[PDB]
């Protein structure tokens, strides 16, 4: 029945196979837009009012149910037809299905002339679909289906086409809503202060944060305020209370203070009663809140009605916005003053900003509907005023002409497209960095790009504290995965069962709750919330209870057994304050874990059996969990949970440590995500060394996905010979790498051998090379289209003619064909034409508009297509084909941090070889193993030296125990070979044994995209700028090299004034210019007469030539510009 | 105070033990692209005109 | 030409070079001119300027170029020094017992620009011609420069007992006249430090020489460890049993004694010492006993090493590495920090959910007893990430305020 | 993607033993007995072998550009 | 002259001339290729 | 972009001397070889001959860059000898022992194959 | 029409060993032939022409390139191991590639080498010291050892110098061994008789 430990790592790598087996890499992302198409849509289209318009006869036009149908497209002529995504990315078209909504117009006059017309299926946008998903032409599809559509079957999916581009959405962190949070800023006002962004249920209108703080000290005492939003005043907390129906003082602390025992708290509101006195009646106190707000009205009756609006509108809506809610309103502001007093008596610690806990993820699905509520918002308001314009005039309008499409399609196009999560017009105020380019250069960039999270912090901020791994990151985030750039510890990594949740109605809960022994907030007296426990909902304290524990264990059954709770709901009790919190919204990073019996798995050996045969009895992860054995947790709830690393944790010990556990890891390994879990041995490098890699996994070469053949990508890299490494972790087995590898096993030798590898470089063997070692493709896609915009000017593919084309460059256009496209097979160098396109002028008649390729490639033309874009002109993509062959510049890196670039190549004979004629792949240097600590370089080579001769591939999974040095090493000493790795070399030059032995071995190396040639760049006279005639920008612009202030300060303390005045005046701008010797300012020179004279002065004889850079007379003339008047007076 | 200029390049950057301190290994792209204008005398007469 | 590496730091960051045309497509730099530059050759790319005039071509000649470069003003030492490899093998290369024979000293001197072409009398004649590494170098130091260094593992206690000028272990550098009478070489004698042969050459021999004294060093030193190779491997991470031994001894003494620390603090058996309070009075008892405890476990491994430990090679010569390097490799990689204090309680009075509530051991506040080799355990994995995140941050921090 | 001809560290020809490799272990060979029964002895040859992913059957699942 | 291309989805042989919208006449798909040059490109088996 | 071709390690360039002898200042009855388009295939062999010669007081070889492809040998004689005949004689020592190994593995050859 | 672009079969073509045993002696490079761009003095046509027709996957090998010369044909496709893969075609997927075999050695490129290895030793117990052991008893013995098991290195020779050289040269199947070796010492000889003419010319021309 229970799982033995000798059998424990099959077991758990059995549940954790069948859970990539049931969800994937990018589940997260189908389930966030899963649930915005199912549930969203609907939503966001029936919580719009109904907009109703009259001058006499009315109109509501209430909208009741949407459609989404499957993705297609309409051509010219109108035909729909299934499109499909390969056909989108090589169109550039946009993978969107068309959303219509029913709506429902009923006529009102007089005399109960009442008449309904409804019209079904009203097209009222196109929603772009995310790939695989529910709503995807891709959905369900098995792998021959998908081959037969050109579409890999290891591609995830996850991302949207939006204009041929693959775009993904980065999941966004933001501090979750309804949660009460007291912190205390140093510097400030208030002491401390209670904060609660607050959010109904079906959002609506953006959080509404409302704080509740204490001045800090320093009149007589500390006194408690309350910023509401829309007031500009702080407002006592007292006043808010008053002016909600409680003015009795007893009341308001009945609220406030559940014990009546504790002077403490007493003293400590007691400044905050006797500085609201003189204000002692609900209209009085709404008054002062409306004369505190940012408009008074001269009326105290408006005013109050502002301020009875106020407080049922924006002061808490997540408690409710209905009326008649101020018990609700008053007890949970009474929350927010109690826990503002337990923080500044110091019975509650202060909130953590950075526990993710605190924190919600905000994915496609909740992105979308911002959007999405947004857009339909503005739609509605369209029809509003067109609408209007008609019925002013007293007859009827066609709803399908007044509403205009283009809101929804548009909108959503433009930010998925740009990035810009906003409205097109506030490109500003629009936050940028969501939905960027899906990267494409290796199965792992993708994987991890699917995966990736963003906490939106803002780069330019120098605080450590959101940039610190925090401790609960633990499973959630990948330790190891983030940029060593700017944006350290702010871009973020899913681990790999984490699961964001997607959301679920507290409907459900909140019933049982009812019919179980809760009593509600409405119904109780304050004096029994003392002893009882609060019950959360959502943030929305819902009741008490009495019981919290069998409460909690009704809960926690009721979860375990897929009935009315499911799974993504957390459920934390806090015990010390008897709060018990209850959380169904969408964001929650959570993972799966092993729920523990007294001190025993609850998985037995009957459901690892089941799971072996996972493919007969269709056994899979769901009944796993619906077993009540696997359990989803979130950061909030691991607070209260007691986890065992390992099944050998819960056996009794000579000394327990807890004995009392209640869940264990599935496996430890899981904390890493996508490009950590391909580190082999990541437990033995430094942890920079994992992060650098974790970076590097993304730049290295491979097959970044089956079906490179028929995509037309702008950058693609493809390994000739990608090899699955010796030395795996059972991680990759997940990530496809196997499938997809990203490197090759190179036999590499750690030795000074020549001085050419020193400071991060390595020695390359030029016969492995030759053999087509690291060897790679290079694809660059050209797209090019023919626009027809007016007959004023056209373009158009045809071969040029030297007499009719004006802007025709001197290279040849015999490659092209009549039809003005190259071939395939065309052998093309750098600055040649690929596409002959020209376009009709207002050397005649057509100007030359050709495309060149990008200059210095030397590749050949791999395939040219040619379709209609969405308008519907010519529209041409032609992929050209560079091989690149390894050479000295060329970045290669192992898994383990140990980037470097190729140094020398030497031939098999020049490089030093064992006793049988082994030469090393790679040679690099010794010292960039000892600061480093990358120890894992080390065992992984020699674990890879075991497998190699063995036939095996090496486990180098993370914490295994079953695996350390001395076992590989003793199995190696079996294969004849010294048991450290080590092998007398002998000098390939002189044949000389090298006196020390040499440790040498097979390591996963990787190629990188940063090869030397697209690198090299050089420039003599070449193009300048228009605006300031210095070298351009680039190599692409054959641009100059940037001669900064910090080089101008060096070449200062150089005392190099000649340099200096070269770079800075004679190699980037020189120019003259002409100066009245009276005014200083630039006078009018005119060369070819020889007549020099100032406006200004009324002089023509003492005009001076001055020689200054061109940037310093655009300087002067900007001055000018601004009436400043730089006299560059010559005497 | 800053700007961009003609006559330079860039490109990575590799060891070599056998050039001195005072040396720099050039491609010859880069120094094809990068010209030196130097000034004609019955000195250089004949190399210049060679080149 | 002048060449250039960004950021420019400082006036070495842009030196003058002289064009030297190669078949293949990258910038080759001399491996001494790296440290200026701080260049390193994974990935680093630099900027060629070409002057235009013979002014500037003059004018970089005379003041810029990469001789007239190698003491800085700065701190008035050399900027410039012997590097890895060079480092390492030349540290080798004068130990005592390097005895070279006549066709690898011909070999040798073949890579010597400042060679008089006279081979120098043998300090073994019989029974077999032998040359020794420091009677090469010796060839290599220019002109008749007088220097006295002490190798880094000099014994301090040598200086006053007996043998203080016939060193026992080769230590105690002495150059005469240009001659490497005695000791080892290594970062002391080579590196960029005050004093060092490389700043005597420059002060008393000109640039002009300097450069080939450096030139000269990579070369013959190079084309040696070709003979005798330099690597690094496994059995380099790896100690004696009794060394392990040793290690997990004091390892559990210390964990012990943590232990007690924290049962006195539970009894109120813990007073606090004056200015600071007994939370910190704690964690500075804790901290003392795990750093003794890091410390005595690296002493361990240091001394558990060999001669032929190539960890302990590239220490010794200071060409890359330190002592608690090694340690962290085989003995115990110790306390990881966030903010100069232990790993803070991130959960509920917890640093993660597998610890109990209130655990102020070593373990749960982050305490690595394990060594690299070894491998770290799933807490000690995530609280060294947490450690190495707080270097990565300051690394990318602190740039934008140093620079402005 | 598909076998290396030559073994990339020694030169051996290794292109003509995919085919047998993968027979051999189907015939219920362990890799290390298939890899000794080819003839792969250093263990360059036996990495080109036991590390190759034959991409160009996942390529070949594509219906070609020309009937 | 002729120009012929080769459709995305039949794989059909067929002409079509400038100024054409660029449909194939056997399946009307809207992806076209074009054929292999008969130019003489030669690679060294390096 | 910059790869030279494979040849021109082993082919010389038009003009190019294959073998160039310059007399050595520094000391006495001594010469530098500079010979173009070889590397330490020969340059060892030849040293290692030299070596061999008792009228020979250095011999040494060193290819100056490995990315150049050519190699210079140093060779010192004694007064009575020369370094050009030292040379020479090296080189026609070498081609007898190869002469004489590549008779003597045909006569191995022959043996094994037949008994 | 394959999955693999062109320059990817040109390379794996140029890595196909072609038995060269008597030609290459009588080939030319086509540097020193006075021919066009070739001739059947100085190369050797191949022609390849598959066409995968039927629905099982065809496999282009090196039994599939035909040559003019029966004497220069690829060596698995000599008259059991089997034959170099090349490509594998789908139903419809064509190959048809005209190639030309040319005279050449390693220092070109590493598909004119002729060895699948050479193992070369010297000194098999560690007598010369040209090793140093830190720990002699951890390393295994050579196959060539003569030492009793108890002895992990020979008696350090101070008068040693290394002879008896072990070899162990494998074939890629181009040259039969021995031919590799004869081949080696006559090539190692002419280039030093051709070493010894241009010093003749420089000793006279000075
Ligand atoms: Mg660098
Ligand atoms: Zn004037
Ligand atoms: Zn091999
Ligand atoms: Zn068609
Ligand atoms: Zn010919």
């Amino acid at each position: 029945d229970e799982i033995t430990p000798d059998l424990w790592q099959e077991a758990c790598w059995i549940v954790i196979s069948s859970y990539f087996d049931e969800k994937g890499l990018v589940r997260q992302q189908l389930d966030s837009f899963d649930e915005f198409i199912q549930m969203s849509v609907q939503r966001i289209v029936e919580d719009a009012p109904p907009i109703d318009l009259q001058a006499p006869p009315r109109y509501l036009l209430k909208f009741e149910q949407i459609y989404l149908s499957k993705p297609t497209h309409w051509e010219r002529d109108g035909a729909p037809s299934p499109m499909m995504p390969n056909e989108a990315r090589l169109r550039n078209l946009t993978y969107s299905a068309p959303l219509y909504v029913d709506i429902t117009k009923t006529v009102i006059k007089e005399g109960e002339e009442q008449l309904q017309t409804q019209h079904q299926k009203t097209f009222i946008g196109k929603i772009p679909i995310m790939l695989r998903s529910t709503y995807c032409l891709l959905n369900g599809l098995t792998d021959r289906d998908l081959c037969e559509l050109n579409e890999c079957p290891l591609d995830p999916g996850g991302y949207f086409i939006i204009n041929g581009s693959e775009k993904v959405l980065i999941a966004q962190e933001k501090m979750a809503t309804n949660t009460v949070y007291v912190f205390a800023k140093k510097d400030s006002k208030y002491a401390y202060t209670g904060e609660c962004r607050s959010c109904l249920e079906n959002s609506s209108r953006p959080t509404s944060t409302i704080w509740v703080s204490m001045l800090a000290r320093g009149a007589i005492g500390q006194r408690i305020v309350a910023t509401l939003p829309y007031i500009k005043q702080e407002v006592p907390i007292i006043i808010v209370f008053r002016a909600l129906g409680f003015v009795s003082d007893r009341d308001i602390l009945e609220h406030i203070i559940y014990d009546f025992e504790d002077p403490e708290m007493m003293e400590m509101v007691k400044p905050s009663l006797d500085e609201a006195f003189v204000i002692q009646e609900q209209n009085v106190a709404l008054n002062f809140i409306g004369s505190r707000g940012a408009k008074p009205g001269v009326t105290k009756e408006k005013r109050i009605k502002y301020a009875k609006e106020v407080l049922q509108k924006e002061m808490l809506p997540h408690v409710g916005v209905s009326d008649f809610c101020e018990t609700k309103k008053a007890y949970f502001l009474g929350y927010m003053v109690h826990r503002l007093l337990l923080a500044a008596l110091g019975r509650r610690e202060l909130d953590d900003r950075d526990h993710y806990g605190n924190k919600r993820l905000d994915l496609a699905g909740p992105l979308l509907a911002f959007l999405f509520r947004g857009m339909f918002k503005n739609l509605l308001k369209e029809v509003r005023i067109y609408a209007q314009k008609f019925i002013d005039r007293g007859k009827d309008f066609n709803l399908e002409l007044a509403i205009k499409t283009r809101i929804i399609s548009d909108g959503l196009k433009y930010s998925l497209a740009t990035g810009n999560w906003g409205d097109q017009k506030k490109a500003h105020q629009a936050r940028a960095g969501v939905s960027q380019v899906l990267n494409r250069l290796t199965f792992a960039s993708t994987l991890s790009h699917l995966r990736r999270l963003n906490s939106p912090i803002g780069r330019d901020g120098k605080l450590a504290k959101p940039r610190q791994l925090h401790n609960t990151l633990w499973g959630m985030v990948c330790p190891a995965e983030t940029p060593e750039g700017h944006a350290v510890g702010l871009v973020k990594n899913l681990a790999l069962m984490a699961y964001i949740s997607v959301g679920s109605q507290p409907s459900p809960i909140l019933e049982f709750l009812e019919e179980w022994s809760m009593e509600n907030l409405e119904e109780i007296s304050p004096a029994a919330i003392a002893d009882a426990t609060k019950i959360f909902v959502n943030g929305c304290w819902v009741g008490i209870h009495k019981d919290p524990e069998q409460l909690m264990n009704t809960l926690r059954k009721l979860r375990r057994q897929m009935d009315i709770i499911v799974s993504e709901v957390s459920m934390i009790r806090d015990i010390r304050e008897r709060e018990i919190r209850i959380y169904t919204d969408a964001g929650r990073i959570c993972r799966p874990l092993l729920i523990v019996e007294k001190q025993k798995l609850l998985l037995k050996k009957r459901h690892i059996d089941q799971l072996k045969e996972r493919e007969y009895n269709n056994y899979s992860w769901q009944d796993l969990v619906a077993s009540g054995v696997v359990e989803y947790i979130d950061t909030l709830e691991e607070e209260t949970v007691m986890l065992a690393m390992t099944p050998d944790d819960l056996q009794e010990k000579e000394v327990a440590y807890c004995s009392t556990y209640t869940h264990c890891e599935i496996h430890p390994s899981m904390i890493l995500g996508v490009c950590a879990s391909i580190i082999p041995f990541p437990d033995h490098n430094q942890s920079p060394r994992n992060t650098y890699q974790s970076a590097m996994g993304k730049q290295a070469m491979g097959v970044y996905i089956t079906n490179f053949h028929v995509r037309m990508d702008t950058l693609a890299h493809v390994l000739y010979y990608p090899q699955k490494p010796l030395v795996t972790t059972r991680s990759m087995e997940y990530l496809r790498f196997r499938e997809l590898p990203a490197g090759i096993n190179s036999i590499v030798a750690i030795a000074s051998y020549t001085g050419y590898n020193q400071e991060d470089s390595v020695i390359m063997n030029r016969s492995a090379v030759d053999r087509g070692f690291f060897r790679s493709v290079f694809y660059r896609s050209y797209k090019e289209q023919e626009s027809k915009k007016g007959f004023d000017q056209e373009e158009v593919f045809e071969k040029p003619t030297r007499e009719t084309c004006q802007g025709m460059r001197h290279a040849i256009y015999d490659k092209l064909d009549d039809d003005g496209l190259i071939a395939p097979g065309v052998r093309v160098s750098g600055d040649d034409v690929i596409i002959g396109k020209t376009v009709t002028l207002p050397r005649y008649t057509k100007r030359d508009c050709s495309t060149f390729l990008r200059t210095s490639e030397t590749g050949i033309v791999d395939q040219v297509m040619v379709t209609l874009n969405q308008e519907g002109y010519k529209f041409c993509k032609i992929r050209v084909r560079s091989v690149r062959i390894p050479q000295i510049g060329d970045k290669f890196a192992s898994r383990h941090g140990q980037k470097g670039t190729c140094g020398i190549q030497y031939r098999q004979e020049d490089m030093p070889f064992t006793c049988e004629g082994i030469t090393p792949d790679i040679i690099i240097n010794p010292h960039a193993i000892p600061s480093r600590m990358t120890i894992g370089h080390l065992i992984e080579c020699l674990q890879g030296k075991v497998s190699a001769n063995k036939g095996e591939i090496g486990d180098a999974t993370p914490f295994n125990d079953a695996v350390n040095v001395q076992k590989i090493s003793n199995l190696l000493s079996d294969y004849g070979y010294h048991l450290r790795g080590n092998e007398v070399l002998y000098n390939g030059f002189t044949g000389r044994k090298i006196t020390s032995q040499i440790f040498i071995g097979p390591t996963y190396y990787q190629r990188l995209k940063h090869m030397v040639d697209d690198k090299i760049h050089s420039r003599a006279r070449g193009p300048i700028q228009i605006l300031n005639r210095q070298p351009m920008e680039g190599r692409s612009r054959d641009g100059g090299l940037r001669f900064g202030e910090m080089e101008r300060d060096c070449q200062i303390a150089h005392g190099a004034a000649q340099f200096l005045r070269e770079r800075l005046f004679e190699a980037s701008d020189p120019y003259q210019v002409h100066v009245c010797n009276l005014c200083g300012i630039m006078a009018i020179a005119n060369t070819r007469t020889h007549t020099y004279e100032c406006r200004g002065c009324r002089n023509k004889t003492q005009i001076s030539l001055v020689r200054m850079p061109y940037a310093c007379k655009l300087l002067f003339q900007e001055l000018m510009s601004m009436s400043i008047a730089p006299r560059m007076m010559s005497v | 105070m800053g700007k961009r200029v003609d006559f330079s390049a860039r490109t990575v950057i590799t060891p070599d033990p056998n050039l001195s301190i005072d040396q720099v290994g050039v491609p010859r792209s880069i120094a094809a692209n990068m010209t030196f204008a130097e000034i004609v005398t019955p000195f250089n007469i004949d190399r210049l005109q060679e080149l | 030409v002048i060449f250039n590496r960004q950021p420019t730091l400082h006036k070495m960051s842009m030196m003058g070079h002289r064009v030297r045309i190669l078949p293949w497509s990258t910038f080759r730099l001399n491996l001494s001119v790296t440290t200026p530059y701080n260049a390193d050759f994974d990935g680093d790319e630099m900027n060629l300027h070409l002057p235009q005039s013979l002014e500037t071509r003059a004018e970089i000649q005379e003041l810029a170029m990469v001789p007239r470069m190698i003491v800085t003003p700065q701190s008035n030492r050399p900027v410039m020094g012997i590097v890895q490899d060079t480092l390492t093998a030349v540290r080798k290369f004068t130990k005592r017992d390097v005895f070279l024979e006549r066709g690898e000293v011909m070999n040798l001197l073949m890579f010597l620009s400042t060679w008089d072409g006279k081979v120098p009398q043998p300090a073994i004649l019989k029974p077999r011609p032998l040359w020794t590494g420091k009677q090469i170098f010796s060839l290599i130091i220019p002109g008749h420069i007088n220097c006295i260094r002490t190798h880094s593992t000099h014994p301090d206690d040598e200086d006053s007992g007996p043998y203080k000028h016939i060193s026992p272990g080769d230590t105690k550098v002495v150059v005469e006249n240009g001659e490497l009478i005695m000791g080892i070489l290594c970062k002391k004698s080579l590196g960029t430090s005050a004093g060092s042969l490389v700043h005597i050459s420059y002060l008393e021999m000109g640039h002009d020489i300097t450069r080939l004294f450096y030139s000269n060093i990579q070369t013959v030193i190079n084309n040696w460890l070709l003979i005798e190779g330099h690597t690094i491997g496994i059995g380099d991470s790896i100690a004696d049993s009794k060394t392990y031994q040793d290690i997990q001894n004091t390892i559990k003494k210390a964990k012990q004694d943590v232990i007690e620390v924290i049962e006195k603090a539970h009894n109120n058996e813990l007073e606090p010492t004056p200015g600071n309070t007994l939370r910190q009075t704690f964690e500075n008892q804790v901290n003392r006993i795990l750093n003794d405890a890091r410390d005595k476990t690296g002493s361990s491994a240091q001394k558990s090493l060999s001669e032929y430990n190539n960890f302990k090679s590239m220490v010794v010569s200071g060409a890359k590495g330190s002592k608690i390097n090694i340690s962290q490799v085989i003995a115990v990689v110790g306390q990881q920090n966030v903010e100069g204090k232990r790993i803070p309680f991130g959960f509920k009075h917890r640093t993660l959910p597998h610890f109990i509530k209130d655990d102020y051991g070593p373990e749960s506040r982050g305490f690595v007893e394990n060594s690299y080799l070894a491998g770290l355990t799933p807490t000690e994995f995530f609280f060294h990430a947490m450690g190495g995140r707080e270097g990565l941050i300051d690394t990318a921090v602190k740039t934008a305020e140093t620079g402005y | 993607m598909i076998i290396p001809v030559r073994c990339f560290t020694c030169g051996k020809i290794v292109g003509n033993k995919w085919e047998a490799y993968l027979g051999l272990l189907q015939a219920e060979y362990t890799e290390g007995d298939a890899l000794d029964a080819l003839g792969l002895k250093r263990y360059c040859c036996r990495r080109m072998l036991l590390a190759h992913v034959d991409l160009i059957e996942k390529l070949l699942n594509y219906a070609p550009l020309e009937k | 002259q002729p120009m012929i291309y080769i459709c995305g989805e039949c794989h059909t042989e067929n002409e079509i001339k400038s100024r054409d919208p660029i449909r194939c006449r056997e399946c009307g798909y809207r992806i076209m290729y074009k054929k292999r040059t008969k130019r003489l490109v030669v690679f060294d088996a390096r | 972009m910059n790869a030279p071709p494979a040849f021109e390690s082993f082919l010389l360039f038009e003009g190019e001397k294959k073998i160039t002898i310059n007399k050595d200042t520094k000391v006495p009855n001594a010469c530098l070889f500079t010979i173009n388009k070889e590397d330490h295939t020969l340059g060892n062999i030849i040293k290692s001959q030299l070596l061999k010669d008792p009228q020979v007081l250095f011999a040494g070889y060193k290819v100056p860059h490995p990315l150049e492809h050519k190699i210079i040998i140093r060779v010192q004689t004694t007064p009575d000898y020369s370094p050009q005949e030292a040379f020479t004689n090296a080189i026609t020592d070498l081609i007898s022992e190869l002469s004489l190994l590549e008779e003597r593995f045909r006569v191995a050859i022959k043996d094994k194959q037949e008994g | 029409s394959s999955v693999l672009h062109d320059e990817f079969i040109a390379h794996r073509l140029g890595l196909i060993p072609l038995t060269s045993d008597d030609i290459v002696d009588k080939l030319q490079y086509s540097r020193d032939c006075t021919c066009e761009e070739f001739c059947p003095e100085c190369s050797v046509e191949f022609t390849l022409d598959v066409r995968c027709n039927e629905d099982q996957t065809r496999h282009v090998t090196s039994r599939d390139l035909i040559s003019n010369s029966p004497r220069v044909i690829p060596v698995t496709s000599r008259n059991e191991q089997d034959d170099i893969l090349i490509v594998k075609l789908r139903k419809g997927q064509e190959l048809r590639l005209r190639a030309y075999a040319k005279k050449g050695f390693g220092k070109e490129h590493a598909k004119w080498n002729p060895t699948a290895g050479v193992a070369f030793e010297y000194d098999p117990d560690n007598a010369l010291r040209h090793t140093v052991y830190p720990k002699p008893e951890e390393w295994p013995k050579s196959e060539y050892s003569e030492l009793d098991e108890d002895e992990s290195q020979a008696p350090y020779d101070p008068n040693g110098k290394p002879e008896r050289f072990y070899y162990n040269v494998e074939s890629c199947g181009s040259l039969r061994p021995e031919t590799i070796v004869l081949s080696a010492l006559s090539g190692l000889k002419k280039k030093l008789s051709d070493l010894q003419t241009q010093l003749s010319h420089e000793i006279q021309s000075d």
